[PDB]
């Protein structure tokens, strides 16, 4: 369950315009952030060094300016041949989930491109020229760079993962409570509307919005996403549509709320 | 040899008043590729000092971001979300709902 993971997007648009972009997370929580530009880590929390010491966290910092300068540099290079094959995206995930799997995907235009199997890059199933090319390359053309690789993910990652978890201990474990409310709203149809059920600002993610007729719990509601909020927490939303004036509740489940459940009436009831 | 998704545009608020103020968010999901426009608006005038995410994608490499800026709402205003994208013919204003 415990995974820290880089992601990496590589936007090649022409000849000579090129950029790359990083992030730190940690499962949904994003932990770090990259200076695209000026080649800086930014953490994000208190407790996003981990228990990783600043000469460490530096030397890292490093080779990530350097591999996020140099993958473009030497992808332009390549691409200077075939300005045809222009524009196009690469994207990489590369992390691990604590005995402990470490792991680096790969994705061209949105499509597994290749993945780091022990030592091996090994291409994905379908796209052979491209990827047996790149796959080559890294196999035996860079030297350094697969030793590195398979340090960062097997040592490193969870050298880090672990201090990061004990960093951010009270942060990554907090219980916030939602905020539930309900709503009206006309629907498509004569005599009919919908009934928005609201559950905001919580977190961890998990929760359970249901919409009961009397005593029965409604399946055939309209579930949304669990949706991102700036702070950290979540936003969940389910619509009931009902005719006019349909005694109806709506319960809100979550891993915070002591054993209870939040029930939301709306409107009258009739027993 | 790729892919191109539309993105999915979703509008809701951080918390439920008039004057009193709050966080008008705009989720935009699952596109190809990451040259994405995403504007907020006030009436239809594109809001200005409104902070959003650093871009990440979803399991299946498909982009994301959240937009956000602090609004006070009231009865006369009406605050939706314009987005334009490769794979839109047009761009695509998604309307926050109340009531
Ligand atoms: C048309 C046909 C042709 C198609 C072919 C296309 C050719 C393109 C192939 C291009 C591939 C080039 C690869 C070069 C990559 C590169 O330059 O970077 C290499 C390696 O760099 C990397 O790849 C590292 C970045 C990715 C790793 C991300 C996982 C990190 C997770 C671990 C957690 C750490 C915590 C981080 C703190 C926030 C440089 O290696 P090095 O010399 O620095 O190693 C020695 C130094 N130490 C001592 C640290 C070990
Ligand atoms: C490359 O694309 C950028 C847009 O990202 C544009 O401003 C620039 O003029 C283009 N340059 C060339 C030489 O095509
Ligand atoms: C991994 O590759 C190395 C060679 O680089 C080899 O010694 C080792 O036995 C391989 N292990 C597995 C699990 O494939
Ligand atoms: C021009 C074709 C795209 C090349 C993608 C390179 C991805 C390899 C990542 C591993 C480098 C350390
Ligand atoms: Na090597």
């Amino acid at each position: 369950h415990v995974s820290f993971h880089v992601i990496q997007i590589f936007s090649f648009v022409n000849q000579s315009w090129a950029r790359g972009q990083g992030s730190g997370w940690l499962d949904e929580l994003q932990t770090h952030g990259w200076d695209s530009e000026s080649g800086t880590i930014i953490f994000l929390h208190n407790w996003s060094k981990g228990n990783f010491s600043n000469e460490e966290l530096s030397d890292l910092e490093l080779l990530f300016r350097f591999y996020l300068f140099g993958l473009t540099r030497e992808i332009q290079d390549h691409a200077s041949q075939d300005y045809s094959k222009y524009p196009f995206e690469v994207q990489v995930k590369a992390g691990c989930e604590l005995s402990p799997e470490g792991f680096f995907q790969v994705a061209f235009n949105g499509l597994d491109l290749l993945s780091f199997q022990n030592t091996t890059w090994v291409p994905s199933p379908g796209c052979g020229s491209l990827a047996q090319s790149v796959c080559h390359l890294l196999n035996h053309q860079y030297e350094g760079v697969t030793e590195t690789v398979y340090n960062l993910i097997r040592s490193t990652c969870p050298r880090f993962l672990l201090g990061l978890l004990d960093a951010g201990k009270m942060y990554v474990h907090r219980q916030v409570r939602p905020e539930a409310w309900l709503s009206s709203r006309p629907s498509l149809g004569s005599g009919q509307l919908l009934l928005v059920c609201h559950a905001s600002g919580f977190y961890p993610k998990p929760v359970w919005v249901t919409w009961m007729r009397n005593e029965q719990e409604q399946l055939g509601t309209k579930h949304g996403d669990i949706l991102p909020n700036a702070d950290g927490t979540w936003y969940l939303q389910v619509i009931l549509e009902v005719a006019s004036e349909e005694g109806l509740s709506c319960r809100v489940r979550h891993s915070s709320l002591g054993g209870q459940d939040i029930i939301l009436y709306w409107g009258s009831l009739v027993p | 040899t790729g892919i191109q998704r539309t993105p999915k545009i979703q509008v809701y608020s951080r918390h439920p008043e008039n004057g009193k103020s709050n966080f008008l968010n705009c989720y935009v999901s699952g596109f190809h590729p990451s040259d994405i426009e995403v504007d907020l608006l006030k009436n239809g005038e594109r809001i200005e000092k409104v902070e959003h995410s650093d871009l990440s994608f979803s399991k299946d490499w498909s982009f994301y971001l959240l937009y956000y800026t602090e609004f006070t709402p009231t009865e006369k205003d009406e605050y939706a979300c314009r987005v334009n994208h490769v794979t839109l013919s047009q761009p695509k204003i998604v309307k926050w709902d109340r009531d």
